[PDB]
């Protein structure tokens, strides 16, 4: 949310923890995959649906066939205008959807975490949670894979909240 | 303090920008250009098949055997045909080539010919064939004339009435071409042909023409006040073609068998050959690519990306990447 | 434990799949196919109006009254016209039908005719009408000829000069058709017509033609070396048409009044009639549907969904439904 | 979120409660309606905007009119390509919007509830809330129609939280 | 109670509605109409350049100098040309204007002419020029005839053979027009022209025609049974044009130099001029606007918004605004 | 969420506070700006991409050129249909995106605030937060510009929660 992780080389979306055991990055396997599967077929669908073109031609006319020639010319400009127009608005529209597709997926990671540790952590309002409790590497792995036990740190979180 | 976990996303040093309906010039992490913009600047084969380069010759110059087009006396199979915009070696007598553009368009579904002798030049026993020559049509400086077509004239003071016919004994359509000479005045008419009132009469199952020479005074084109019109038809497998004339007939000697019929067109390039290959060729160069779009040239030939007039088509695939 | 409330959505056993720009083959709860794919395989009426089936007859065979087209001697109103690709009963003498395709296209805004006798066959007192017959045009084995048009020949040894004219006294445009006979040689010309040099001359307010027979030797088409060209014009309400000829004239007897002018076309179907109805018909069958798209056939007629070349157009309406 | 309710025949979106009085499904009337109104006119708009076509024709040419004929042929292939292309990308794009339209509407139901009972229930992270308190059928009806009284169960929720 | 903060958005009294794929008639706070619907109902200049209004005259009437078109004897430069659907002052003798529509289309890239005397009317010393007059072509009641073209007839009982030629000494293409008179019978032919068998013969580098008058009986159009066909060609800078005839020749006096070549068209309006300006004009009125679309008229000319057949194109810019 | 602020003339999105010092509206400068920048270029992109048209023509045919004339006519109806179709579906689609663009931006303001004052305020479920604490004008300015200090009012909020 404050920007991207220059340091996350492992994937498109993921985590960054810091604790007494140190720090580290960790990409989400499922989320990054889902995004690539989605984005790539988007590209292909745009490319593959274009299967239309096969034949190609110019065309030749004499001096007493200027109406027909102009008719031919306007047919080509006609379809060119339409096809230019489509491709450009296809890209703009779809590029936008791609970009907030990523925003939506990042938000989903943030929410999966926020649900697992309600009052066990402080929402810093920055993309990060300040855990109330001590969260060792295994506690951190646990919040990443969904397999995080809330009640273990329950009163610890409550009691160290109550320090404030 | 306290321990922390954060949710975040990829960043890099990529500078590829991308557009949106609400935002312009948005830096992205990964992207795909789909607009192809490069070509090899050369004319190439299609699918291992060379094209037919008439260099300074036109389709008419080639088919009627203009003396300067001899290099195309017996060409082999071709993928497409390339002609210049204003070939120097077209007709050598001024005149009309009837339904030229339709003939030209017919060579767009044709791939290969076989020049056949249809009525030999040495058969014209009672007419003077070899004087079918003029200064308007040079060869090697010397006065010459089309090679595929005979300009008959009178022998003694006699142009007897010609009556010849040809039964296509083959299984291919064949392309026959003939012509008519519009002389300048009664005197020229008599000196060339003897008979003052004349006609060419050509007939197939489908064709029924009768051409009468327009004897009049004209402005000299290539220092020549005369004119010469040409004509063509397709002769189906078991059909016969009949000619009759008593003057001003420009008879055929050679016809063209059509084998084979496929895809082609007629490119108006000045660009030279390059010993390359492509499935997509344009007048200004071939393109060996793989992309849904290009902006090279409208007049494209083969299986080619959609020509578009955009400068940029780039799809964002990755993430917003600002430092 | 403790009480619970949950937020959820519909599911079912539906197996209808649906596509997306990012996902293919996504099972859904409810959907709408909009692409129509079925047709009744038959040719049907449009809006309670039967079409005009010329069975083995062509438009020319029908309008000129080819002897094998008698079933169309006096047809009634029609919605469209169906012709085969290669009708066996076209012209019976080989030759050109001038501006055929334009005539054909004119029958696409026409809905009904009224065959009128325009100059009776029994009026030709000084010419031999009834010998207007040939083996090239069979009927019931016997040598016959077009019924709507007279092939005049000399009576005694005399083809006097014909001068006839017709003032359209009606309020409808009427379609008149006539022809010219190109004979084979001077001998045939004299035996049929007497006069060696001849012409047909036809004039309206808009038309001014003069046709001269091309006397030449030809290849036999249907065992017949001769040729016969036909012509047509529209004669406006108070205009008159003038004919003049001294030979080779194929005069009209019957003309066609145009009533009425509406929508039509000319379908090239082999399919038979089926006593059905539709507002949309194709060459390979009618379609009684209601959908924005179809993929049946390009050449469609009436008010018909947009022909498209997709195999599937299905709109998701309900929810993602995986078990 | 874990999947759809094979058991909800009453509508497109809705609820499932379980309590001491038993269990049951219950569809949201407003939400299901809004979705049908939306989705159906989407379909019609696609269909009705097509009002364009009226006339129909082939066309006929002789042997010395091959340029014109080809011109005619390419006009038809030309418009066919464009119209095929549109219809297919119209469907893909719009089918996607339809699908996450439904996701968005479901999320709205989940949020309407979550706001009414903050700490009176546990977000299981599964689409369901485990009420802290006892929630009789009328308490459940109350959370469905928005007319739910938070303060009634306030300290009950707090006190039975404090059991943990 | 307790203090409060709220998140909210703009509202107003705006009643502008806007559409959506799922919702119709949605009231919005701010919007932009992009469909232009208004026009000034007049014909105006383009870019400070007036058009060429032939009022009741047609392009042919104007170029051949029909006596009622005198106001266009020497027009200046123009932006476009406006003609009525059925101009009362077209040809004054019935007949064909060969390749009319191609001529018309040529005036669509032309912007200005310069009427030049090409062969003076007083040069015809041996033929009677001034009797080139008829009742079919009135002027001021009096029998007159086209002004830009001479209808030559015999002097004494003699129509000697005409042989005249013109070498375009200019650097502009020039447009030349001539004609042929189809008489009614042998008697008229002799009385007008003397010679019974005649021809017009016209030649350039590109052109080679020979016209023979069709002598026949016709229906009276404008109380006149005769006919008169016209013809035209472009004569390139250093080319010469040759005429030869011994009868029925409608010779040129004036030709048209082309300067300059630009954009134009030929509008079929009944609307009058209005002393206005626009970069976009339609037949039913000009439009001074700035919007990507309009629904005024299909046949538009200039740089104009995309004609569309929608009644409403409005983009929501602001927020949903219900009270 | 209950509707728009007839009273907010300052911008597109913003706030309304009420406290002991009285009440007032206040538009978000950044958010309103971002929306105008976005919406306006959307309009221009639609308009500017149309750069295609330049030349214009009718065309003229005789009585024996009805096939060509009809061909010309169908080319014009052909492109007209396509261009009409595009413009109409461009507007519908894009107008929809514009409208929930605004909904999304409003939601972002609501969330920026909700993160800053978790249990210091009650989510009324109406777009408004009832602060637990007393929030003077400067406290209010502070929540608008992100520069709001949570811990100041921490126990005040807790203690006056505990009145319930
Ligand atoms: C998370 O731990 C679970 C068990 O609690 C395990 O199945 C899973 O593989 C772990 N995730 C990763 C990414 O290793
Ligand atoms: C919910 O109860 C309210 C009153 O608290 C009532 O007006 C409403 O009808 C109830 N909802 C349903 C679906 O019956
Ligand atoms: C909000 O206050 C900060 C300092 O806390 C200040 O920099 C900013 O200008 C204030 N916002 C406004 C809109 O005045
Ligand atoms: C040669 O062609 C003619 C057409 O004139 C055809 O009838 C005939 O079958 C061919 N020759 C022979 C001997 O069959
Ligand atoms: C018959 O048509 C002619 C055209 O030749 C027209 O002038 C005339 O009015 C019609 N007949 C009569 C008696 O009016
Ligand atoms: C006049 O035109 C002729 C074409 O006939 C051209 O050859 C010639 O150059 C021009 N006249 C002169 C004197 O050069």
């Amino acid at each position: 949310i404050e920007g991207g992780w220059q340091g996350m080389v492992d994937g498109w979306y993921g985590y960054h923890h810091s604790n007494e055991q140190g720090s580290g990055y960790a990409a989400d396997k499922e989320s990054t995959q889902k995004a690539i599967d989605g984005v790539t077929n988007k590209v292909n669908s745009i490319i593959d649906k274009m299967n239309t073109q096969f034949e190609a031609v110019g065309r030749e006319f004499n001096n007493l066939e200027r109406r027909i020639e102009n008719l031919n010319k306007k047919m080509e400009d006609g379809f060119l205008d339409v096809w230019t127009y489509n491709a450009e608005l296809l890209v703009l529209m779809e590029n936008e959807r791609t970009l907030d597709f990523h925003d939506s997926n990042v938000k989903n990671l943030y929410d999966k975490v926020r649900l697992q540790l309600r009052d066990n952590a402080k929402e810093l309002g920055n993309g990060c949670f300040e855990f109330y409790h001590k969260c060792d590497n295994e506690c951190m792995e646990s919040v990443r894979n969904g397999t995080y036990d809330y009640p273990q740190y329950s009163e610890e979180a409550r009691l160290k909240r109550e320090e404030i | 303090p306290g321990d922390q976990i954060c949710i975040g996303y990829h960043a890099n040093n990529s500078t590829e920008q991308v557009d949106t309906i609400m935002e312009k010039n948005v830096t992205v992490t990964h992207a795909q250009d789909i607009l192809e913009k490069t070509h090899n600047g050369k004319l190439c084969d299609l699918d291992g098949v060379k094209p037919l380069i008439l260099r300074d010759c036109s389709v008419a110059g080639w088919l009627l055997g203009n003396p300067m087009c001899d290099e195309f006396i017996n060409v082999p199979e071709w993928s497409y045909i390339v002609e210049k915009a204003n070939p120097a070696n077209d007709l050598c007598y001024p005149g009309n080539f009837n339904d030229y553009e339709e003939l030209k368009h017919l060579l767009s579904r044709i791939n290969h010919f076989e020049k056949i002798q249809i009525i030999p030049k040495s058969s014209w026993s009672d007419h003077e064939a070899s004087s079918g020559v003029s200064s308007a049509c040079p060869y090697q400086g010397t006065p010459s004339f089309f090679r595929n077509v005979v300009w008959l004239i009178k022998k003694n003071n006699t142009y007897p009435t010609i009556k010849r016919s040809y039964n296509n004994t083959n299984q291919e359509d064949l392309l026959i071409l003939w012509g008519i000479h519009h002389s300048n005045d009664a005197a020229e008419q008599t000196k060339l042909y003897q008979n003052p009132t004349t006609y060419i009469s050509v007939g197939t199952s489908t064709l029924n023409q009768r051409l009468v020479p327009k004897i009049a005074t004209r402005s000299k084109v290539n220092g020549q006040s005369g004119r010469m019109d040409f004509f063509w038809t397709i002769l189906k497998p078991n059909d016969a073609i009949n000619f009759e004339s008593n003057g001003n007939f420009i008879a055929p000697e050679y016809a063209y068998k059509i084998v084979k019929k496929g895809d082609s067109a007629i490119v108006k390039s000045e660009v030279e050959y390059g010993n390359c290959n492509t499935k997509c060729q344009t007048p200004i160069g071939a393109i060996n690519s793989s992309m849904p779009f290009h902006n090279i040239h409208p007049l494209t030939i083969g299986e080619c990306p959609k020509y578009v007039k955009s400068n940029k088509l780039v799809l964002a695939t990755g993430l917003r990447n600002s430092p």
